[PDB]
């Protein structure tokens, strides 16, 4: 799977 | 009870440290931990008791989020309500932590074709668990879409699903955007609604915008009309609405716009399943297991991890006819399960 998400 | 933004959470002492996270037309969602299992939580505080549709969507809700068990679809882990009917003015839906959904995301940052990728990929696999079990979601859309910082996607609020086993969505405020054509030309029951809004979503990650902005039911249909052009003389015969063929017959002649001029950064092959599920004529439009098997989803494909549901959900009473004090009873009911 993709990279972990930066949440804003 | 902790308040957040002047509304009073009752679910303590196993919920504390509560956060805004979002709110609906009648409720709001917090952040929480829960006290007794150690772990960060959600809950949804629901007050719909004074209103005849918010309570038949709350039902709706309720019974099948308690009966379905996916990993793309969110559960129910507790409900909190008063130990008497009368005393019930509020319900507490304690949910798994998802810290944002896609429609936040999509405000703030624009997706890579890894994240677009696994992201379709867990909308139609959490969708084959709904189809199976003969539902009909009918509001997908990227708020109804919750995610959490290890991208795991599960979909949320059936409030206005059905059973396809024989309620107009044009009768509901809702948003409009991600409405297959069909239900504007006034027909609304078919498992292709739900894949043309899932088209509409994808269309969304690879553009940061909605593809169909219609403020109403005429505007949608003509934003459709602006991007697939006319339906073919094929795709019009399909039309069982007379009023509505002859209509779309009618208006001036509009030619395609290509998806890679829509999308010129986009994968060629998420355009292909694209243009798939953004089919004017439904019985053309591809169906999810379809879906999962189109080459843009390769490489995380594997129909042997991609559980179906046992057996056709049912609802066991016709709900939109109750008045909402019989509603009550039946959410009363409902939720006795997670009683002392």
């Amino acid at each position: 799977r993709p990279p972990d998400l930066w949440i804003h | 009870p902790e308040m957040v933004r002047g509304q009073v959470f009752d679910v303590g002492p196993r919920y504390t440290n509560l956060s805004y996270i979002g709110e609906g037309a009648y409720g709001m969602v917090c952040s929480a931990y829960d006290n007794l299992n150690k772990v960060r939580v959600a809950i949804k505080k629901i007050s719909p008791f004074e209103h005849q549709t918010y309570c038949q969507r709350t039902l709706r809700e309720i019974k099948i989020l308690l009966r379905f068990r996916h990993e793309n679809i969110i559960g129910i882990n507790d409900i909190i309500r008063a130990p008497t009917i009368e005393q019930m003015k509020d319900v507490y839906i304690v949910q798994d932590l998802m810290e944002t959904d896609l429609y936040k995301l999509l405000k703030t940052q624009h997706l890579s074709n890894d994240h677009i990728c696994y992201f379709l990929y867990q909308i139609l696999r959490g969708l084959k668990y709904i189809h199976s079990a003969n539902v009909l979601h009918r509001d997908l859309k990227p708020s109804n879409l919750l995610l959490n910082t290890t991208c795991d996607l599960k979909i949320c609020d059936f409030g206005l699903a059905r059973v396809a086993d024989p309620g107009f969505l044009t009768e509901y405020v809702a948003t409009r955007w991600y409405r297959a054509p069909e239900i504007m030309l006034n027909s609304g029951y078919t498992k292709s609604i739900d894949i043309w809004s899932v088209g509409c979503i994808l269309a969304e990650m690879l553009s940061n915008r909605p593809i169909f902005p219609g403020k109403h039911y005429l505007d949608q249909l003509n934003h459709i009309l602006g991007i697939l052009g006319s339906p073919s003389q094929e795709d019009l015969n399909c039309i069982i609405n007379l009023k509505a063929r002859n209509y779309l017959l009618s208006l001036p002649h509009k030619n395609k716009v290509p998806w890679n001029r829509l999308f010129p950064n986009a994968d060629s092959k998420a355009l292909d399943l694209l243009d798939k599920m953004l089919t004017f004529n439904p019985h053309k439009r591809i169906e999810v297991e379809q879906a999962l098997a189109h080459p843009y989803l390769e490489q995380y494909y594997d129909p042997s991890d991609e559980p179906i549901a046992e057996a056709p959900f049912k609802f066991d009473m016709e709900l939109d006819d109750l008045p909402k004090e019989k509603l009550k009873e039946l959410i009363f009911e409902e939720t006795a399960r997670f009683q002392p």
